[PDB]
């Protein structure tokens, strides 16, 4: 499934302040009206590309997605950015961590 | 960042990783105390052009400086005392405020102009336009000259201009 | 208006000769309230380095450092900066740092 | 689409037929000139090297780069206000319309200035004013020498003079005359005889004040009014956005903040990358500064124009085919504009034409007899002699046609009777 | 002063050749201005990169004094047009132009020369003393509105009278100096009178 990202993903481009001013910029963002692939978690969590950076958008109200995992292979073969945010702790590690078949976390 | 400027209060709320603003020309607007967390704006140390507004050098050394676009509040010899005009130009010190109006003889600007009169100084007022005179228009009346004057006027037109030649080979490498 | 004109005589009329700018009085010098060193002592003269397929990285916070003494080493066999001169270092106030 | 270059209309060509006009229009156009341009003013060595001594002192090896930059835009500034004079400036007095506003008719209280107002300006002025629309950084704005109320006090002026005297103030002292008798001296110039307008001088005067009030409604609803003036000072806010833009490149440098480059490089290396920001900010002034030259050369060639305008369009009566408007000119009304000059032309306009048989000349006894003024036309029984620009037909007598020549010489001459008084 | 218009042209070149002068001053960054004093010391790997310098900013020198002269040239262009146009409608002919050929109504022009310029002397006429006379558009004799061919009606307070309109020479009103068009039910502001038939 795909649907309208419209004007979703600006971000203020370094950390200079400007104001009432037009500023044109280069860099890596999220083309507008591009189609952005809308995945389910009822009754579903491949991997998928990096690329060049990923724009990643969710919906919540009870905190069901809480973490992210990249790298190349996942499986302790090499180093893989792992970012975990539980209740109130934003944890960060690229520790060469041995990842599950389907890694996930139990409640 | 190094600079030369007045630093004062802003409202400007910054994001707590924003260090420095900037203006339209890409130069520092404001920055953050990085003692004290509050944001200060940058303004230059407020400036304007000056202006001599003089008589000849054959009828007097004195002159009247016009400061443009400033107030008379922010301003080694002369002071800010006696004779201050404040005009739509800028502040005028040094030339005296006359309430007659005049032909304008050194212009100013916004209405004002300026001229040694009197014993004699610099003095300033508002140019006058012409002599009013209104006319004794009816729907019944008309005014047909009786006489008449032969007038032989002077007007110059500039034709040609000097024929310069540049020898740029010998001007560059000579 | 005279130097502005490059003559000592002047014409009657209004010339444009100068700008009114207020002077400053005195410098204002402002750098984060911290009075702690820098763990370069222990980077450069560490007992054991990386390879250089497995690069260390170190990360500096909230330190003052005086590279004077480093370009005035002999023990540096090569001291080279790009972007920023080496012996113009002690003014700027650094923000990011990775050694 | 491939664009139309106007209506197709044949013309009934014949060598025996003559369309003159048996109705006519009073017209008001509105042409639009500028006058002046912003007098800015740029601060050669403080847009360059601001606050930063090293840099002046680098400039200081580009000699007198700098001041005839300033010396060109203070040319520049001067001969603004000379346009501004030149265009409004050109009466010697200052006169003003007595309180009685009976011209004959013609309502003219949307272009004298409004007693109740401070700022003596009409109406229409009013309007005018609301359709035209680096502070700390060297570039400034001088002031005009003439304030809009000075220019709004020196076009009623014009107005007054050419309302109570017409052309009289512009060549001497203005001699005061009725308007309508303005008017006839005005149908006269353009070879319509006087006693057309005072035959209409109540539907000429209602014409002249519904023309007054389509103007009025124009420059109250469409913003595409001033497309002149405001293209004029989109221009200079463009030039001068631009100038302030070029600060922000670098040229060749490691950064376009001087305050970057010297608390970072070493003067070997520091001199070297402001010697490149001071060529291109020199570059950009001096580019700026021709743009200003040409663009001033512009406004002045308009400015001339304007003034010739005022001249022999307000203050006589031009002869100028298409000089002072469409149509034959009867008169011109100067209204001031931001940073320029609207001129309303009034103007004569045929509006209905009839088809009728002409001849160069009529026999009578043997003699060919031409008409003094106007041409000869037949409605198919009788041969009448009229005005050109206006049916009018007269009966033909010796006072209307001369004698020259005979009937064997004219090619096309007619047979008819000329009667005598 | 009289001839400023002139002077001052001659000022502006001369002052763009003082300038283009000065400018040879200049360093552009070079280590001297003097190009002989860069020759006798420096090798060309060296010498050649402070002469581009010069050269660079002298060439740029040039370049503004040119347009500065192509610009002023334009202008000079436009008067001598003008000039050319006074010429031909002002001294070679007669000007109905207004305050074109000076203040008041044109006569005649003559050319005189100049220093790089031509000087007209305009002869008009100017009206110098009036008086305020009671006029009327027309006046009525049979009920016909009888209008002047040329000038105007014009009353000193107990005779009608009609005269041209740039001099006062009342003459009386005739035939010949008036027309009929129309009726006096239809002028507003015409008056009673006599038209003399000759
Ligand atoms: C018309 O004006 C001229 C001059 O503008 C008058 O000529 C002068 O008249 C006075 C007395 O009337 C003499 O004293 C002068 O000597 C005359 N000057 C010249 C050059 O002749 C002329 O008299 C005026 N005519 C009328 C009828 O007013
Ligand atoms: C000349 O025109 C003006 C405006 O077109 C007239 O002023 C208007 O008069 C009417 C009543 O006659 C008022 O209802 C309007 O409000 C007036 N306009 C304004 C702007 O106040 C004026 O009366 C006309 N004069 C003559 C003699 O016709
Ligand atoms: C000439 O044209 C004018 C208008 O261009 C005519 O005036 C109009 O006449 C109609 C009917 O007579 C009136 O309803 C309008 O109000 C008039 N207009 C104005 C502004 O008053 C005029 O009648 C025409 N005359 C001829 C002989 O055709
Ligand atoms: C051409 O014009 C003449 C002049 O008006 C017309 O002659 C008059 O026409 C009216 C029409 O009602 C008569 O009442 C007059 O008695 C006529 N007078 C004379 C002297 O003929 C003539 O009718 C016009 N012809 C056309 C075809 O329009
Ligand atoms: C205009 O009138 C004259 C005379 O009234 C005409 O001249 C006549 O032409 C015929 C044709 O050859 C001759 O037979 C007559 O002898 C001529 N008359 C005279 C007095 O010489 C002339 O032809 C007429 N033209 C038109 C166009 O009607
Ligand atoms: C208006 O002008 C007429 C024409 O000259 C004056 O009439 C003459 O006035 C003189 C005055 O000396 C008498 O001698 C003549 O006899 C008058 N002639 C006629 C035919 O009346 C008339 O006096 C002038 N009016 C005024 C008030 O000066
Ligand atoms: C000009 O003269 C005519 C007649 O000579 C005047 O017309 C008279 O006006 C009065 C007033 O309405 C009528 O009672 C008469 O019957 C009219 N006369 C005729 C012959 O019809 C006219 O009023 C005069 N105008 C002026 C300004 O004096
Ligand atoms: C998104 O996908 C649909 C079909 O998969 C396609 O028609 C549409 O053009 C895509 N959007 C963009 C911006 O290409
Ligand atoms: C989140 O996980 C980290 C890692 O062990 C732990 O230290 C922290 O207390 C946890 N916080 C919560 C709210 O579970
Ligand atoms: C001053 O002006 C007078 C005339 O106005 C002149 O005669 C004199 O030579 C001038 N002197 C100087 C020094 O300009
Ligand atoms: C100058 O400042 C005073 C108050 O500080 C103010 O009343 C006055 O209007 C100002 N004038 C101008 C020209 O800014
Ligand atoms: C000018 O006139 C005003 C009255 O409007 C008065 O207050 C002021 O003092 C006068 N100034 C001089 C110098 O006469
Ligand atoms: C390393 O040790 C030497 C002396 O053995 C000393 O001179 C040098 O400054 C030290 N380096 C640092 C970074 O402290
Ligand atoms: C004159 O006749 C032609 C014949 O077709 C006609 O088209 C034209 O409109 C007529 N002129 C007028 C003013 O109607
Ligand atoms: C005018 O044109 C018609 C066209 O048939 C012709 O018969 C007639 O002779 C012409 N008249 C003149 C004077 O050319
Ligand atoms: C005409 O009358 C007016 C009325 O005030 C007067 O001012 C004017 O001077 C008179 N004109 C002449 C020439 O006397
Ligand atoms: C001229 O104006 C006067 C002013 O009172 C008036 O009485 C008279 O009727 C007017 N006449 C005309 C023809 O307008």
């Amino acid at each position: 499934a795909y649907t309208n990202s419209f004007t979703r993903g600006v971000y203020y481009p370094d950390k200079v302040f400007r104001s009432s001013v037009l500023h044109s910029t280069q860099d890596l963002f999220l083309p507008f009206f591009s189609n952005v692939t809308w995945f389910h978690a009822i009754h579903d969590n491949p991997v998928l590309p990096f690329n060049d950076g990923v724009y990643f958008a969710s919906t919540e109200k009870s905190n069901i997605i809480r973490g992210w995992i990249f790298g190349t292979t996942l499986d302790s073969k090499t180093q893989s950015l792992l970012i975990v945010n539980n209740a109130t702790n934003v944890v960060i590690k690229v520790c060469e961590f041995q990842f599950c078949n389907d890694p996930f976390l139990g409640v | 960042l190094t600079g030369t400027g007045v630093l004062t209060e802003s409202n400007k709320k910054f994001l707590p990783f924003q260090q420095f603003g900037r203006d339209i020309a890409d130069t520092t607007d404001a920055v953050r105390d990085p003692q004290t967390l509050e944001i200060l704006d940058i303004t230059p140390c407020s400036f304007g052009g000056v202006s001599v507004i003089t008589p000849g050098t054959n009828t007097s050394n004195q002159v009247a400086v016009l400061y443009q676009d400033v107030n008379c509040t922010e301003v080694r010899v002369y002071s800010t005392g006696s004779n201050v005009f404040q005009t739509r130009a800028g502040c005028l010190i040094g030339a005296e405020h006359v309430n007659n109006s005049y032909e304008c003889d050194i212009p100013i600007g916004a209405g004002i102009c300026a001229s040694y009169q009197t014993s004699q100084s610099i003095i300033a007022y508002t140019m006058s336009l012409g002599a009013e005179n209104s006319v004794a228009y009816s729907n019944n009346s008309i005014a047909i000259p009786t006489n008449f004057t032969i007038s032989v006027t002077t007007e110059i037109l500039p034709v040609s201009m000097t024929k310069t030649s540049v020898d740029c080979t010998m001007y560059i490498c000579g | 208006t005279k130097c502005t004109l490059k003559s000592f005589t002047v014409e009657k009329g209004i010339y444009q000769t100068s700008n009114f700018r207020v002077q400053p009085t005195e410098s204002i010098v402002r750098f984060p309230n911290i009075t702690n060193l820098c763990p370069f002592g222990e980077v450069f003269n560490a007992t054991r380095f990386a390879s250089v397929y497995a690069w260390n990285r170190k990360r500096i916070s909230n330190c003052v450092a005086d590279y004077s003494v480093l370009y005035n080493s002999a023990s540096f066999s090569t001291f080279k900066c790009y972007g920023v001169s080496p012996t113009k270092l002690n003014d700027l106030c650094f923000t990011n740092v990775y050694a | 689409y491939t664009m139309s270059l106007g209506a197709e209309n044949s013309v009934a060509y014949s060598n025996n037929s003559i369309a003159i006009p048996t109705n006519f229009t009073i017209s008001v156009t509105t042409e639009i000139l500028p006058v002046s341009m912003t007098k800015t003013s740029v601060d050669c060595t403080m847009y360059i090297c601001g606050d930063s001594t090293e840099c002046s002192n680098l400039l200081l090896q580009y000699g007198s780069f700098c001041t005839q930059l300033n010396r060109a835009l203070t040319g520049i500034a001067v001969e603004q206000d000379k346009n501004t004079q030149e265009v409004f400036a050109q009466v010697k007095q200052i006169y003003k319309t007595p309180p009685i506003k009976d011209f004959g008719g013609f309502n003219f209280s949307q272009i004298l200035p409004d007693p109740s107002k401070p700022s003596k300006r009409s109406f229409i002025e009013d309007l005018l004013f609301n359709k035209v629309t680096q502070k700390f950084n060297g570039l400034t704005v001088l002031p005009p020498l003439l304030t809009d109320e000075m220019i709004a006090q020196y076009t009623s002026a014009l107005l007054a003079g050419t309302i109570t005297s017409g052309w009289t103030f512009g060549a001497g002292a203005a001699l005061q005359i009725p308007f309508a008798m303005q008017m006839a001296y005005r149908f006269n110039g353009i070879g319509v005889t006087q006693n057309v307008l005072y035959e209409n001088q109540k539907l000429i005067a209602n014409q002249f004040n519904s023309a007054i009030g389509k103007i009025q409604d124009s420059l109250s609803s469409t913003a595409s009014a001033l497309g002149k003036l405001q293209d004029v000072v989109n221009q200079n806010a463009q030039a001068l956005n631009t100038l302030v833009k070029q600060l922000s490149s670098n040229f060749g440098a490691i950064s376009s903040v001087l305050n970057d480059i010297l608390s970072r490089l070493d003067p070997p290396e520091a001199e070297v990358q402001i010697d490149r920001l001071i060529t291109g900010r020199l570059q950009s002034l001096q580019t700026y500064v021709t743009q200003q030259l040409i663009r001033a050369a512009e406004i002045r060639a308009s400015a001339n124009l304007a003034a010739t305008k005022m001249s022999e369009c307000v203050l006589g009566q031009s002869k100028r085919v298409d000089f002072c408007g469409k149509g034959y000119h009867l008169m011109s009304f100067p209204q001031s504009a931001p940073h320029g000059v609207v001129f309303l032309h009034v103007t004569y306009v045929p509006a209905q034409e009839k088809n009728f048989t002409t001849a160069p000349a009529i026999c009578h006894d043997g003699k060919a007899h031409f008409p003094r003024e106007g041409v000869f036309v037949s409605n198919g029984t009788h041969w009448f002699v009229t005005q050109r620009n206006f049916y009018e037909p007269q009966i033909i007598t010796t006072d209307n046609t001369f004698v020259s020549g005979n009937c064997d010489v004219v090619i096309g001459i007619v047979n008819n009777t000329v009667y005598d008084p």
